[PDB]
DNA sequence: ATCTTTTTTTTTTCACAATCCCGGTGCCGAGGCCGCTCAATTGGTCGTAGACAGCTCTAGCACCGCTTAAACGCACGTACGGATTCCGTACGTGCGTTTAAGCGGTGCTAGAGCTGTCTACGACCAATTGAGCGGCCTCGGCACCGGGATTGTGAAAAAAAAAAGAT
DNA sequence: ATCTTTTTTTTTTCACAATCCCGGTGCCGAGGCCGCTCAATTGGTCGTAGACAGCTCTAGCACCGCTTAAACGCACGTACGGAATCCGTACGTGCGTTTAAGCGGTGCTAGAGCTGTCTACGACCAATTGAGCGGCCTCGGCACCGGGATTGTGAAAAAAAAAAGAT
């Protein structure tokens, strides 16, 4: 057979999705989840189309974004693999979690 | 037209309706508007010329919120002017940590 | 069908692209945000300098309180050369009245 | 349920575009969490500008609107 | 001489604290901060419902801009109390 | 009721808001409930903290509110915390909290 | 060199307000690295305000508004 | 004659500093340092005193808060001791740099 | 200590991945022109914001002597961080099967968005007056201090319970 | 299977170091009284912002059925995380000596901040005109793709070094 060693693939795609700049998170579950939230907030609305694809594009954003600061925290603990905990720090830091 | 007079692109006449417009103040100066055009215009400048040069990087004619992105985060003034502006389309510098290379 | 009018800095954003850089275009989403852009900026500064006026208790913005608002907007480098693009533009006009 | 349509690989291809490496098999509901706490503090702020507008339809500038209320400013939607 | 005149808060500040501890007093610096926090939110309110008007084409600030930069500005239970204090307050004020 | 005050019942001054709101450029023209509305929004928040510095206050063995009462008072009240996230009060100090791992064993 | 100024064991007491048990002995160089840069960017502004006041003299209103502006509001002092 | 442990003692100091509001910093010392920065901005400048506490207030609140997040730092790494790598982790992830 | 033999770590030598890149090919939005129209411009009037000059006195600065708390620097050794080993399983990789995103399609209309009417609302104004300001004064709350009540450590060791060495 | 030794645990005796809580005492800023003044209130005009009604048609939305690529579930095993141990010194604690912050008292004038005068500038309105808009069109930049050019990865095998054992 052929088999690379766990990490190579991992490093791959990297390099990849940080070349690219298309959104990451398939569009329809994410609207659907959009139009589910916003019916505790206001029942029968509509959304422009526009509307749904700005909030993608700040979600996969700020997750990312996220998601960078998330590693620090677990490369500051001598760690190669985020945590939860990791993630919390990284928001309690940001001023999100108290 | 004004633009001409100061010696430039960016509209005048436009920010001058702006600036009242916009509940910025009681009155608004006959500087005011040229100043601000002009410094408008420069800073756009400043992005086009950076963007222009990450275009011909990525072996592109014409520019895309990549190239802007890209243009942006690379400049150290710039990425501190919009430190809390998300570029749609734009993406991220390709950046891997060093631990995370294979030794 | 029958029109509907939206204002935008796109045929400015061109006229200055041509400058800069005679032979390389820019996409429609490229443009949308260098309109984003431009409009952001606009409000931060308008905004800083309305606040000047308010402070020292001014009725009028100048083109004083515009150089004032791009200095402590805007950061070292960047500022310097949007001064003095400014100061430039603004002497040109009142010279050409 | 829904927020289990932000599946475990499009979540992997996210922390890839940030830089992570290895991931612990916790952070996926953990991230489905923040995700939904982020989309509700926005789209909260949203909603109320589209019913201040007196609409039924959440535009894009109201999103975007609602973005930089929140520090979080998006370029290219009308802003 | 006879120093100008410097606006506050803080007789409004005094009278509704007597309303709710009526032997509490308070300091100066106390009162400089209830000042500025009083100042602040103004700023913010008043800031929120100039936008909102801005954003839909309007002219005038009212009581339904304030509403809406209150909902938007406070968190939960701190804004849904003061919005009914609010339209309580315009209710009487307009029968009056 | 010849002031506007009395009209809706506030102890603050609705013509003082309703100055305020003409005098610093946030719209043409401002609407006759808006200072209203304003002044009890304003005259709410004051309250509500002044409660719990006072309450403060008392837990001090104090008749006077000082600034770190009200300190204690926002950094306690979970809402009133986050109102006043990016704000700091001179004067305030912080509250007590000494992380578990530091604690001898 | 009025940097120094700010001592060892005065950022130790900073540092316990804080909630901090134990310091390296490389913290307090570091720290004043850090707090330099902050008074820089807010004196800056502040300055900024000053001059454009037309005023040789810094008033607090001048720290104030400067302070606001870097997203660190202060309460006390005017404003 | 007697010899409390490590660590004790700054434990008794943190709960004496966390009950007290006093500045930290030694007021005169601050006040040079405050005017030797402005004069590289702008020379023959005069302050306000409450003017310099605006600025002192200011900065040991923002010292408090960061070495807070500095020592939560410390503790992720398993640590007890701040270090200078906790201090540019929560800078980092404030957004300062 | 020296000599061959056995086990661990290091370095090339090879097969094949996945990824560039290169020249062809068609597809749609970049960009140009075109004619109308609405926002910018020009020319004119009116009043008031603020530049400027003259005056006032607040408070920001300098300086000096004395007290004493805080800063400094050095000795000393405990417990903390880091270096090392080491073991279990939670991870990443790569099959094959299951699934719903994506696409292009037609059909139906809620509701966005523009227009044109008009009157309830808020600007602007003069004249009227009492809420809110500074100036003035004082005394009760609280900062400060000493004393004795209380706490909390700490080591010590003294005691008590477990593990280990020994007859 | 028994007795004595050594080590680990886990309380408790006990000074006693540091702090917390107590009334006592003296300084001065919170807070109340006054009366003068300017911003708020009062009643009248007048214009237009915006609510309300009426029409237009954009863009959101619904059900539908193929064609994949993405999601999923699973097998397998390695590299990563964490627990466990060990050593050196960095950082906390305490003391004696040195340094200057803080205090409060005095003396001087820069410049903050307020006034009055007068006019250059900007709001405002009416008339004008071409800059910028949408509508229409077309064609070259670039996405997609297939089939070589080339760039790394992982795996045995070979080589060297390091530990191991035997004369
Ligand atoms: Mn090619
Ligand atoms: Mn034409
Ligand atoms: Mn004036
Ligand atoms: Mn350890
Ligand atoms: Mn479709
Ligand atoms: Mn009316
Ligand atoms: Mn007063
Ligand atoms: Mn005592
Ligand atoms: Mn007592
Ligand atoms: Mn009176
Ligand atoms: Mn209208
Ligand atoms: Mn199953
Ligand atoms: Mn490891
Ligand atoms: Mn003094
Ligand atoms: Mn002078
Ligand atoms: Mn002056
Ligand atoms: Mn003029
Ligand atoms: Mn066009
Ligand atoms: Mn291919």
């Amino acid at each position: 057979p052929h088999r690379y060693r766990p990490g190579t693939v991992a490093l791959r795609e990297i390099r990849r999705y940080q070349k690219s700049t298309e959104l990451l998170i398939r569009k329809l579950p994410f609207q659907r989840l959009v139009r589910e939230i916003a019916q505790d907030f206001k029942t029968d609305l509509r959304f422009q189309s526009s509307a749904v694809m700005a909030l993608q594009e700040a979600c996969e954003a700020y997750l990312v974004g996220l998601f960078e600061d998330t590693n620090l925290c677990a490369i500051h603990a001598k760690r190669v693999t985020i945590m939860p905990k990791d993630i919390q720090l990284a928001r309690r830091i940001r001023g999100e979690r108290a | 037209t004004r633009s001409s007079r100061a010696g430039l692109q960016f509209p005048v006449g436009r920010v001058h309706r702006l600036l009242r417009k916009g509940n910025y103040s009681e009155r608004v100066g006959a500087g005011a508007p040229v100043y601000l055009a002009a410094v408008l215009e420069y800073l756009t400048a400043e992005i086009l010329e950076l963007a222009g040069n990450a275009a011909r990087d990525n072996k592109k004619t014409r520019i895309i919120p990549r190239h802007l992105q890209l243009a942006i985060r690379n400049d150290e003034e710039l990425n501190k002017l919009l430190g809390r502006v998300t570029i749609a389309q734009g993406g991220v510098l390709p950046n891997i940590q060093a631990v995370l290379l294979p030794k | 069908r029958k029109r509907s009018r939206k204002e935008s800095y796109s045929i400015y954003v061109y006229k200055v692209l041509k400058q800069v850089h005679p032979d390389t275009g820019i996409s429609s989403k490229a443009m949308g945000i260098m309109n984003s852009f431009v409009n952001d900026i606009f409000e931060r500064i308008a905004g800083e300098a309305s606040r000047l006026a308010h402070y020292n208790k001014r009725s009028t913005i100048t083109s004083r309180e515009i150089q004032t608002a791009v200095r402590l907007l805007l950061p070292g480098e960047l500022a310097k050369h949007a001064v003095s693009e400014g100061t430039k533009a603004v002497t040109k006009y009142t010279s050409a009245k | 349920d829904n927020i289990q349509g932000i599946t475990k690989p499009a979540i992997r291809r996210l922390a890839r575009r940030g830089g992570v490496k290895r991931i612990s098999g916790l952070i996926y509901e953990e991230t489905r969490g923040v995700l939904k706490v982020f989309l509700e503090n926005v789209i909260r702020d949203a909603v109320t500008y589209t019913e201040h507008a007196k609409r039924k339809t959440v535009t894009a500038m109201d999103v975007v609107y609602a973005l930089k209320r929140q520090g979080r400013t998006l370029y290219g939607f009308g802003g």
